[PDB]
RNA sequence: AAGUCUGGGCUAAGUGGUAAAGGAUGUGGCGCCGCGAAGACAGCCAGCUGGUCGAGUGGCGCCGCGCCGAAAAUGAUCGGGGCUUAAGCCCAGCGCCGAAGCUGCGGGUCUGGG
RNA sequence: CGAUGUCGGCUCGUCGCAUCCUGGGGCUGAAGAAGGUCCCAAGGGUUGGGCUGUUCGCCCAUUAAAGCGGCACGCGAGCUG
RNA sequence: CGCUGAAAGCAUCUAAGCGGGAAGCCCGCCCCAAGAUGAGGCCUCCCACGGCAGCCGGUAAGGACCCGGGAAGACCA
């Protein structure tokens, strides 16, 4: 396993074999490693990474302890990569070459409260025929007395987006390693200036 | 009419041990241990091994046959060791050897290519006859159906991959 | 299926 | 004269090899010793039992075809949610779950009950954390 | 396999045995082959 | 709450802890014939007989306990845990527990007799 | 009966399995291919139209298939009417 | 569907034991999750205060309030 922090940049196309291939651009580099996890002192393995430069009057106390034990710059996030243990000091863009396939963790877009239409691709209500205010509304919801309830976990409006989500098994479409640059083939979950993870990718 | 407790002929020179539960049978082949009910009692005498019982109820007659047919197949493992023949029949159809391992050329895409476990030889002599041979019975046996398994006998035509002696009875076609 | 009603379909008071 | 009720004592801890033993009749006198039901001045309204340690619960024996017949499950409030486990795997995965399920089921229900199966102390393999309070092995 | 609440033997080579709580009849004749349900 | 009580037996299905015709080398106990140290059933070598094997064998019926037959709709379960020479079932015992029944003690009221 | 709103549709499911399809089998009067018949299996899937208020049913064009039932003949303080 | 194999000299997938075998079952994938009160773990920071497992009082590391906002959002967060 192998990973690194970044920040989905934007999307464009690019050609390649008389192709035109959608890409996200991706900002993964450098990411220092500021602690690892052993399996004498933490009971698992992993590599804490830490992403982005910050200002250190920003930094309180007790993290700039953690920082400074690991004799690395104040860093704005700090993240894991699961049984990953890089020979180095520092994760770059390398470790990915193009051909690789990767899966991509961010936040998805949060669209709030989200009607049962949105979120569940529920068929609504019709427009016309009598239809009385209920052209959005999600129909019944249960049975009678038997059961007498609601199933947990029932599809109902909510809250929707703005929560973990993977997209797995994305072509590495270029590295530009003098810019930290990572190009994926295809759509990367949230929004531009989030934050999302680069991983090795699971599928065979 | 018993197996049990008809005695058990050891040829020079193989060792039979005993312990709770297991007897250990060496010879000039190897060695194999064979598990045993502690409820049954083997006994060494000269140039012999048997096998006694310690009532005549269902169960204890059961494992009073089985404990000295089992012994029995592994004196024999051990000094003449085991085999079995495989006959090989149908036209594009034939065996060869790749190193230790066996490969069936037997009429699919592809060839299979079994690989010997572990106290099991494969031969090929003709290119349609093939012998498994090991010290030990049931995985001489096993194996044996292991590589039958590829190609079963055909039920209409005089094909596929057969046991020596085994018979070939066949279905017509229409 | 088409069993008869057996409430007639309110009236306004 | 009205019956004697105890002031609080010293809880004994207790050490119990479980090892061959058979499920539900080591449990039965788990549950006892819990309740306190074995000391002379037993009251039904407070913890005054004992501290019971369990070692060697993966090597706890039971009969007849039990391993694969016996069926742990598991409701979780969803549609579907009736989750079936067996006697052989719960062993493999989480074999203290099996004495500690066992005594569960055997001791009261409500606050107090509950408060008894935290003093049940239950182990796989020979060695126990708690040498500290020095627990007294029980031939059981 | 036929698979019946009635297993019986269907020629003097079928034979009935008993494997794993299920009553079976085998035989040289498949047609023969029973097991009971 | 009170026996992990005592003695003999059966059951291996968790039967116990949901059902029928009917089906079965399940298991235990009775009984009945048939064949056989003049060599029987099985195995193997010939043509229901023959040869070496050296013991038993093969069918019928009754009894106990189990097996299948046995599919239904929210989450399962003998009340639960859990129980297998039992914590199941049959027979025979000794002891205990157990109600506002019975006893002991105290009291009330009515009725009857002093 | 000092009220348990009643068919069909729509919406939203969920469960059963006597399984329509897909997966694994045995028998076949199984040559192959394709079927028949029984067994295991409820994970997923199970189309769009014409007619009728219809459920159902017939029909058109497809499909791996166009399954059958339970949930107050599921669901009117959700809609229709 | 077999291997080995008695009871039952044969036979038998089974009574001891061992293989093969499903879109189904367990794990594996994605997400939630220590109120998992059985409240877990690791890194780092503060520290031994003044007055008669309690109390009042000022602090430490840190937090909140307020404010500019936000592909976060009903308010809250
Ligand atoms: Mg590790
Ligand atoms: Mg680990
Ligand atoms: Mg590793
Ligand atoms: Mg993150
Ligand atoms: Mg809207
Ligand atoms: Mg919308
Ligand atoms: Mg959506
Ligand atoms: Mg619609
Ligand atoms: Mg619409
Ligand atoms: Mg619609
Ligand atoms: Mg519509
Ligand atoms: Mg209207
Ligand atoms: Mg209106
Ligand atoms: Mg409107
Ligand atoms: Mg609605
Ligand atoms: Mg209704
Ligand atoms: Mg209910
Ligand atoms: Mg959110
Ligand atoms: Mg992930
Ligand atoms: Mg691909
Ligand atoms: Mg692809
Ligand atoms: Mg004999
Ligand atoms: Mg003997
Ligand atoms: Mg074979
Ligand atoms: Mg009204
Ligand atoms: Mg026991
Ligand atoms: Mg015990
Ligand atoms: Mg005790
Ligand atoms: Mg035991
Ligand atoms: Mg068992
Ligand atoms: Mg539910
Ligand atoms: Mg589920
Ligand atoms: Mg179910
Ligand atoms: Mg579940
Ligand atoms: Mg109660
Ligand atoms: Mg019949
Ligand atoms: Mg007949
Ligand atoms: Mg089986
Ligand atoms: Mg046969
Ligand atoms: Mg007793
Ligand atoms: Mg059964
Ligand atoms: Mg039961
Ligand atoms: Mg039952
Ligand atoms: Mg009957
Ligand atoms: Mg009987
Ligand atoms: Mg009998
Ligand atoms: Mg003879
Ligand atoms: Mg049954
Ligand atoms: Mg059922
Ligand atoms: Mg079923
Ligand atoms: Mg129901
Ligand atoms: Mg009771
Ligand atoms: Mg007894
Ligand atoms: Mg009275
Ligand atoms: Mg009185
Ligand atoms: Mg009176
Ligand atoms: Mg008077
Ligand atoms: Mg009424
Ligand atoms: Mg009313
Ligand atoms: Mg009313
Ligand atoms: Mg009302
Ligand atoms: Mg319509
Ligand atoms: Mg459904
Ligand atoms: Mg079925
Ligand atoms: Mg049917
Ligand atoms: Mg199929
Ligand atoms: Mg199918
Ligand atoms: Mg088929
Ligand atoms: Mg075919
Ligand atoms: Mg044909
Ligand atoms: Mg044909
Ligand atoms: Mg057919
Ligand atoms: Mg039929
Ligand atoms: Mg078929
Ligand atoms: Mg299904
Ligand atoms: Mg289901
Ligand atoms: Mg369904
Ligand atoms: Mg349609
Ligand atoms: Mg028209
Ligand atoms: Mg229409
Ligand atoms: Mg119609
Ligand atoms: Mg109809
Ligand atoms: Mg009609
Ligand atoms: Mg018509
Ligand atoms: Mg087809
Ligand atoms: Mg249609
Ligand atoms: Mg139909
Ligand atoms: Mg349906
Ligand atoms: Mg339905
Ligand atoms: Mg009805
Ligand atoms: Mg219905
Ligand atoms: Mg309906
Ligand atoms: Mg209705
Ligand atoms: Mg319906
Ligand atoms: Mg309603
Ligand atoms: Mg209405
Ligand atoms: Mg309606
Ligand atoms: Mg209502
Ligand atoms: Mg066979
Ligand atoms: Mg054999
Ligand atoms: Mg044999
Ligand atoms: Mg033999
Ligand atoms: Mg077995
Ligand atoms: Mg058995
Ligand atoms: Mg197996
Ligand atoms: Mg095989
Ligand atoms: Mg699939
Ligand atoms: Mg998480
Ligand atoms: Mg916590
Ligand atoms: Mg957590
Ligand atoms: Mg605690
Ligand atoms: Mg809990
Ligand atoms: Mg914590
Ligand atoms: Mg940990
Ligand atoms: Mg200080
Ligand atoms: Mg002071
Ligand atoms: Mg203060
Ligand atoms: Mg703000
Ligand atoms: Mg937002
Ligand atoms: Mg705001
Ligand atoms: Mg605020
Ligand atoms: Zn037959």
């Amino acid at each position: 396993m192998k990973g690194i922090l970044g920040v989905k940049v934007g999307m464009t196309r690019i050609f390649r074999d008389d192709r035109a291939v959608p890409v996200t651009v991706i900002l993964a580099g450098p990411c220092p490693v500021v602690q690892r996890r052993t399996p004498e002192k933490d009971g698992y393995t992993a590599v804490q990474l830490g992403f982005l430069p910050q200002n250190p009057k920003r930094v309180n106390r007790p993290l700039k302890g953690h920082f400074a034990k690991a004799g690395v710059e104040p860093v704005r996030i700090l993240r894991e990569i699961r049984d990953f243990n890089p020979e180095g000091d520092t994760v770059t863009v390398e470790i990915f070459k193009p051909g690789e396939r990767v899966d991509v963790t961010g936040t998805s877009k949060g669209r709030g409260f989200a009607g049962v239409m949105k979120r569940w691709n529920f068929a609504g209500g019709p427009d016309s025929h009598g239809a009385h205010k209920i052209h959005r509304h999600p129909g019944s919801i249960g049975n009678r007395k038997t059961p007498g309830r609601v199933y947990k976990g029932k599809k109902m409006a909510g809250h929707y987006g703005a929560e973990r989500v993977t997209v797995m098994n994305l072509e590495v479409v270029d590295v530009i390693p003098e810019e930290n640059l990572l190009l994926v083939k295809g759509a990367v979950p949230g929004p531009n200036g989030g934050l999302v993870i680069v991983r090795e990718t699971k599928k065979a | 009419s018993r197996i049990g407790r008809l005695p058990i002929p050891v040829p020079k020179g193989v060792s039979v041990e005993v312990a709770p539960g297991r007897v250990k049978v060496k010879g000039p082949k190897g060695e194999l241990e064979v598990p045993v009910s502690p409820e049954m009692r083997v006994v060494v005498e000269e140039g012999v091994v048997r096998v006694e019982r310690p009532s005549d109820e269902r169960r204890h007659k059961s494992l009073h046959g089985l404990t000295r047919t089992l012994i029995a197949n592994a004196v024999k493992g051990v000094s003449e060791g085991y085999s079995k023949e495989l006959l090989i029949k149908g036209i594009g159809y034939r065996a060869r050897l790749v190193g230790r391992a066996l490969e069936l050329t037997v009429g699919f895409s592809h060839p299979v290519v079994v690989e010997p476990p572990e106290g099991i030889t494969f031969e090929v002599p003709e290119p349609t006859r093939v012998r498994v041979s090991g010290i030990d019975k049931q995985k001489v046996g096993q194996v044996a159906a292991n590589i039958r398994a590829i190609r079963k006998p055909s039920a209409y035509h005089e094909k596929g991959i057969y046991y020596a002696g085994e018979p070939v009875r066949l279905k017509p076609g229409k | 299926v088409d069993k008869p009603p057996y409430l007639p379909r309110p009236r306004p008071p | 004269m009205k019956t004697y009720v105890p002031k609080q004592v010293e809880p004994r801890w207790v050490l119990i090899d479980a090892e061959g033993k058979t499920l539900g009749r080591l449990a039965t006198k788990i549950a006892t010793l819990l309740r306190g039901k074995h000391r002379p001045d037993w009251t039904p309204n407070v913890a005054m039992g004992d501290f019971v340690v369990v070692v060697n619960a993966d090597k706890i024996r039971v009969t007849g075809k039990k391993l694969e017949q016996k069926i742990y499950t598991r409701y979780s409030g969803y549609p579907g949610g009736l989750k079936k486990i067996p006697l052989e795997k719960m062993l493999a995965t989480h074999p203290e779950r099996v004495l500690e399920h066992a005594v569960k089921g055997m001791l009261p229900k409500g606050p107090l009950g509950r408060r008894l199966f935290k003093r049940l102390k239950v182990y796989a393999g020979p060695d126990h954390p708690h040498q500290a309070q020095r627990p007294e092995k029980l031939e059981v | 396999m036929k698979v019946r609440a009635s297993v019986k033997r269907i020629c003097d080579k079928c034979k009935v045995i008993r494997r794993h709580g299920r009553v079976y009849v085998i035989c040289e004749n498949p047609k023969h082959k029973q097991r009971q349900g």
